[PDB]
């Protein structure tokens, strides 16, 4: 008598096929899945990143830690001070405060920018600050995007060559002036029949300032904006001009009116543009009309030994306020940069403006010690090679590749039987 | 047809491991049961399931290191990379069914030689899973010993 | 000597699968045939060799996409990924040689499995493909039957 | 009696090793080969392309499709005028079509330039057009490379500080002159003794035309070329010039010869040299010597949203006519960009100049749905991964690797006999 | 408990092959000898390992080419491509040590087919590894012949 | 009776897990391990390398081998000649040997510069020749990075406006000058009463150079330094100026203290500075001050076919004489150059600075026909994929990479038991 052990499937067994072996089961698992992205701020390595803050990340604040977007730990991670930002301490507008921005870290996160917006009302004769901090926010982002560091440089050798002129002042700014640009005006120029002489100065830019290496340095290359010759005219002879040159004569910057033509707002009267640029270490030079001379007084800066891509959180007031978006604008145009951005409005537990629900749950993977990858569409960890949707540009680190759900292949389960040979 | 064959059945009847068996008459008819007490199968399944999690860990663990500073994606080339991960996804997925196919049959072998030295030798294997008994020797409460049906 | 060897033969002789044989009279000296009907071999030959299409069409279906707006060729980084690809598809035709291999394997097990399930059980396997017959019990159109030669 | 199968194998079976089982066979069969190439072009994705061409593409020709060097399919996806070329639509010269080309796609045709050849006489003091067009394709292409969209823009916002100034005109220019740039001439210049004033002017790229976004401007900064300061003295004063400005006074373009040496070709006479280059959309502004102004007037338009490489295709005159290979020459030496050549003269079906078979043959590509690859050794299909030989850059799709014929594994044939263990 | 089996042994005891064997007097004990002559064994298993030395060489000589200008290493970069390369060499290693196990297994059982074929057929199998031998007809000597020990 | 072959493992045994059958064994041995990594220079392509040096790999040197630190076959594969150096044939100094240094090779060695250093004494008015050299090999390296050739063009086509300056001599240099610059004065210029014309001239730098192709150039754009106006003042009216042009009047090279402050250390005296510029081919521009003009008379051609990162090898005397370290700071802050450096003095064998045994190790692999990969760590043999410590960028070849020996896998060995199935 011939007995046996029988195999066989049914309709509802599919074959699963194998190098060296295949299977008959019933039910299919997938191998693997995707993994969750967490919106918001994070880093991938705890011992190597840095922040730039303001009260919202300032751990002295007198409200703490109901003003603080981020815990004790995080805080103590960056470098803030109530009321500061970066641009802020650029140019030292009269009555502001200061901050000294200095840090090291190849990951960067830069949560300031709010206190000098538009409702701060700072004038100065400027002529739009607001495209002056979209301006210099982008030059900051670009240079932090390959520094491990950066500074304030709160003051650069500067050398004027006019013994006659003077410091300028302003009602318009407190009845004082700018930390930086410098502004020094001759008197004695009168267009009666008096014209004076050119001006001329030098800024150095260092190789280094204190323990921080300078590789690069971002300025702003300040000058006056008229409206036409004719308004000029009424202040100094010829055609408005101040020029930027490096140790050669190169023009590098400035606004030249005897060959570029005027474009101030028609009856605004004088204004004051700020752009920022990127400049090498070095002595530089000015020659400007008679009367009006501008040098720039501080700088920032950066190293080249590398860093990676930046995280810019959303900086603005509550609703109550007047805000800009020039840091979201500023990070958009600049390679490198991830922004962070609210989808409901600033509302604060210890007043109108200082911490915020959603932003402290956006800056709490600030945080976590097991994310491996940061992107512009959110943070990751390590559990799988996989996300359902992309992860968005810029971004860095372990990071996850967008598949169909039904590209992952599965493996057999629940009963299974053998199947080797052509069994015919 | 024992354990080098797999068969197929129609609409209802289960689908698994069973006893079937000869003729006697001559000539007879066979006939097939419904199903064993395998539970060394049953349970051989849960761990060879569970051992998969080694290759799929290894798997898992494994996330190149990226950087772009691009603020446009670059769809085609992610597309690929992905297309690559899911290809070598793929080959080892045919490792590890071949891998479960390969250690349930030799478990199956294991099972059957288990059978042999309980009937030994009132057995004689004929090929694996299968055996003749001489009907005769050994009768009735003989083969329950030896088979369990 | 019997599906778990194969063996070298010189200039001429027909390469393949034969039937071969034992002692009698003590010593005897044995004897290989010509070759069988082995049709089956020959059918599950073909099937197993167009079942590699499977894999080989998987390797050809992925391309890497790329992009260069470079105008001179940068042959040796050209080079560097083709001889990646090369070597992934060696091991891929490692894996399907020995598909192939443990496929006609069992193939020509079930082959067996069938002979030792005709003469059963005057067959009494040697280890695969070989079997003990008693040229007594069963004798010229007994062996016939049972092994077809 | 011991009966047995037994497995035996020739001197003509070779052993094939495997992971868990090796192989004996007589014959081996190749896993894969090369997968064809075919010259000319050809297009990676249907839905996303865009061609700029003249009459050999242009579906309106009388002469359709006789005149066509693509089916009617492929034509509706150009964008033609019979006359045409981009250059022409560049400068605008008297008499000539004046064609606003302008489409969207990543995958890029361009399939003109012909119809100005030297074969066309345009003269207007041209220094050199073929030179001028190699020039003007390069920067078309440099920028077409890296933009989504093309659009000409037909007219620039001019405007010129002098007040008697008057058009300029010339007999060598149909007794008229170019759209662009626009001409200025102070008839009251005379070296007697009367100077005139320097000239200035401004003229504005725009951040967009019409539904085109525009990142990058492709114009012409044109200057007069004089032999020597002796020869421009018998029509104006001092030395030439021409210098073009961005808003604050950086030097961008034109010929100062107060700097410069004089490099016009002896007893030429005056020449005009329009070199082309990319700038940034903005205001831009122009000083030059009293007597003669010259302003851009007309631009194209890009974006920096990404693109592939181009292609483009050789635009030649039949044997009779005097042609140019300066989009050749522009192609080659423009990163991004494929070249399609013919190997046999131009000959058309409808006149000499359209309808060409062997150009029909290699823009029949354009044409496929199945091209998954596009380079400058031609297009291929998704057969394999490998081709023969190298696929020659620029190129962009699932593009095919060069392996050796002998690098490819192979697999056996013609009965097989499996092998495992020492069997020893 | 025949091939199809590997089995534990505390502190002392010496792994490896061995004879073992059954009852006799109902019922009996058992016994496990102290290792057989499996020169076979020794043999099979230097040319296996020496056999590996295929795949290694495959593996060493694949470097991919590669031209880097930058000053400042790029270690995450450079750790990423090692872990890939880790993670390839770890798959092959996977494929090379079942193809060791299963051309070890098969040699085993080439050795158990020799042993079948010298008591032939006074050997009668008992899955791979395992005989049932009639005490009777073959006694000590007959033994010491088919199973040298 | 049941006879039984039986397996068994003890605790020695561990198990190895396969795909497709397992294995207990008590040994490991790693699958693979490390490459050796030897210092120094080397090739990975014998018959695609040029090398460029001075005696100690010039094999017509009268003390050779003595005075070699490379056997006859690798010196044969140099462009040498006994007291050259690049920089040496760049400016030619009076008394210097003037070598033609030309060579093709994808692959470059530079092993020279020691024959201009601090010891040569080298004056003839060098504001600093230490930093003309290290500024001079930076571009060197940065031009031969991207070529497959290199070429001195030992005299380009220059010529002056002046029709009476004359050709200057100076005591500090031999009572003659420079074969490049060329030195113009004005002896007639007296600041008495008289002030003279302003200095113009033009250079050519060509496309090509006997059989090298030449996309780029080389040239120092020198200039002179002056302490200050008043100082300048003895010598010339005005501010001191000399200024490069391109052929359209854009500035590429200079000093204009006309806009640009004076840099002059104090009571030095006159000094001439002389950076090096990489520039196209094409004609160039000069305008200076009446009394002093500085024209380029040399270059070093290159094409931009490309190449390999280069080798620069430690160029110094002795202990005996004064050295620099110049060509090892261009190297370092050039991408694509690797630095070759001895750790122990230069020792002669010849003389005291030819024939160096610590040299000749580091350069025997130039050498070598089984070099895969060269790197700043140095190069490696193609025996594994792996090193035990990173190997250093600049770096090309086959390149392996860095892992921990704990990630190596291992296979089974001495004796050795399959496994498969639960056994349970
Ligand atoms: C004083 O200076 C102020 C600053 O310069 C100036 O305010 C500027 O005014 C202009 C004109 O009114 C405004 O332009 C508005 O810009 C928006 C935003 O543009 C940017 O983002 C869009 C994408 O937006 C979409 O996605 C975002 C999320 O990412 C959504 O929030 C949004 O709703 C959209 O769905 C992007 O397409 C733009 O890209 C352009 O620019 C970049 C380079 O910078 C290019 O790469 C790109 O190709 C394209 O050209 C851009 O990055 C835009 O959609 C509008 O069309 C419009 O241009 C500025 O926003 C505004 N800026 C600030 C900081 O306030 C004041 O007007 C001036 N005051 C006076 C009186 O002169
Ligand atoms: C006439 O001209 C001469 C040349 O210009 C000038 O001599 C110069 O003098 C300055 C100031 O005294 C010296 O600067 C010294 O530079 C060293 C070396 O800097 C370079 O290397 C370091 C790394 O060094 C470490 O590693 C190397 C091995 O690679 C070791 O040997 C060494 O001991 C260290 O452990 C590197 O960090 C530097 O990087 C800087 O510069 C680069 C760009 O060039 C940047 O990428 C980088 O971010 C950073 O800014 C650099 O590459 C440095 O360590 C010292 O701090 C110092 O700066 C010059 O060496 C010296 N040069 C020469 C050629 O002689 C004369 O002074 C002048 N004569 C007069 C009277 O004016
Ligand atoms: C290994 O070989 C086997 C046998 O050729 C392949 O099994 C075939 O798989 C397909 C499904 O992919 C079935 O439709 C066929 O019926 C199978 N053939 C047999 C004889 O069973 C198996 O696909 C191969 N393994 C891999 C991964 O390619
Ligand atoms: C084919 O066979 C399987 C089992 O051999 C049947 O699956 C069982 O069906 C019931 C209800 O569908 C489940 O609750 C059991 O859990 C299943 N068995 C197992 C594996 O546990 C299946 O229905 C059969 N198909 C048909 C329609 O004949
Ligand atoms: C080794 O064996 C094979 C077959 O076992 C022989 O091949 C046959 O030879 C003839 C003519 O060469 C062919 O027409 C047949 O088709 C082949 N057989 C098969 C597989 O169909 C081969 O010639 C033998 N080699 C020698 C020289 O002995
Ligand atoms: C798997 O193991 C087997 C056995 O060690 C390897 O078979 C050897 O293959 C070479 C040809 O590559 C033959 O020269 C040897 O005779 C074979 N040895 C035996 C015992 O047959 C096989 O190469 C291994 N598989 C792979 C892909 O490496
Ligand atoms: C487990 O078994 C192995 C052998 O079966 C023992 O290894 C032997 O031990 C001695 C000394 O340690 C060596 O000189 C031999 O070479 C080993 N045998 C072999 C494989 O040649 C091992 O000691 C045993 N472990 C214990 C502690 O029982
Ligand atoms: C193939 O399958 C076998 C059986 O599931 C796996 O063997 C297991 O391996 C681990 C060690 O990795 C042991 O701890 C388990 O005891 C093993 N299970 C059995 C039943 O032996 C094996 O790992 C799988 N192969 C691979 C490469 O994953
Ligand atoms: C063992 O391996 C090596 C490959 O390194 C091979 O050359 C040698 O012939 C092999 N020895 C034997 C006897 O198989």
């Amino acid at each position: 008598e011939l007995i046996c052990i029988v195999q066989r499937v049914n309709e509802s067994f599919s074959l699963h096929s194998g190098f060296g072996g295949n299977v008959y089961s019933m039910k299919t698992e997938p191998m693997t899945g995707f993994t969750n992205v967490t919106k918001g701020a994070s880093v991938i390595n705890q011992k190597d990143w840095i922040g730039f803050g303001d009260a919202r990340t300032d751990l002295t604040n007198d409200q703490f830690p109901a003003s603080s977007d981020v815990p004790l730990a995080v805080a103590k991670k960056f470098r803030s001070l109530s009321g500061a930002s970066l641009m802020l301490s650029a140019f030292g507008p009269p009555g502001k405060v200061d901050y000294l921005y200095q840090g090291c870290g190849k990951e960067k996160v830069f949560y300031e920018g709010v206190n000098w917006s538009p409702e701060a009302g700072i004038d100065c004769f400027g002529s739009n600050w607001t495209q002056t901090k979209k301006d210099f926010y982008s030059r900051i982002y670009e240079a932090a995007r390959s520094s491990t560091c950066m500074t304030l440089v709160n003051s650069l050798d500067t050398k004027i060559s006019s013994t006659t002129a003077t410091a300028g002042t302003a009602s318009s700014c407190s009845s004082s002036w700018m930390k930086s640009p410098l502004w020094y005006a001759e008197s004695s120029v009168n267009p009666p029949q008096v014209c004076g002489t050119e001006q001329s100065a030098t800024f150095t830019l260092p190789t280094s300032f204190g323990i921080y290496k300078c590789n690069k340095h971002v300025v702003q290359l300040c000058y006056f904006v008229y409206e036409n010759k004719a308004k000029f005219n009424t202040f100094g002879c010829g055609d408005y001009y101040q020029n930027y040159y490096d140790g050669n004569g190169n023009l590098i910057g400035g606004m030249d009116n005897r060959v570029a033509a005027y474009r101030g707002i028609a009856n605004a009267g004088v204004k004051i543009e700020c752009p920022s640029k990127i400049l090498n270490p070095g002595t530089y030079s000015i020659k400007s009309t008679p009367r009006f001379l501008l040098v720039p007084k501080r700088s920032y800066c950066f190293d080249t030994d590398g860093g990676y891509p930046i995280q810019v959180v959303q900086s603005e007031w509550s609703a109550s306020r007047r805000s800009d978006n020039a840091t979201e604008e500023a990070c958009l145009q600049t390679e490198g940069c991830i922004f962070i951005k609210k989808t409901t409005p600033y509302v604060g537990e210890a007043a109108d403006n200082a911490g915020d629900i959603e932003m402290r749950q956006l800056l709490s993977g600030l945080g976590n010690n097991d994310t491996v990858c940061v992107s512009q569409s959110g943070y990751t960890k390590g559990e799988t090679p996989f996300v359902k949707d992309y992860l968005s540009p810029p971004k860095y680190g372990r990071c996850q590749l967008k598949t169909d759900s039904g590209r992952i292949p599965t493996l057999p389960s629940g009963l299974i039987i053998p199947q080797a040979g052509t069994d015919s | 047809f024992g354990l080098l064959f797999v068969g197929f059945v129609a609409g209802g009847v289960a689908g698994g491991y069973f006893w079937g068996r000869s003729n006697g008459g001559g000539g007879g008819a066979s006939v097939s049961s419904t199903q064993a007490g395998f539970d060394k199968i049953g349970k051989d399944i849960q761990q060879l399931r569970n051992d998969t999690n080694a290759a799929i860990e290894g798997f898992n663990g494994r996330i190149a290191h990226d950087e772009q500073a691009i603020k446009n994606l670059a769809k085609e080339i992610e597309d690929a990379r992905a297309e690559a991960l899911v290809g070598e996804l793929g080959i080892i997925r045919s490792l590890i069914v071949a891998n479960i196919s390969m250690n349930l049959k030799e478990s199956l072998y294991e099972l059957a030689n288990q059978i042999t030295k309980r009937g030994g030798g009132i057995a004689q294997e004929a090929g694996p899973g299968c055996w003749y008994v001489d009907s005769e020797n050994c009768d009735a409460s003989c083969k329950e010993y030896i088979f369990n049906f």
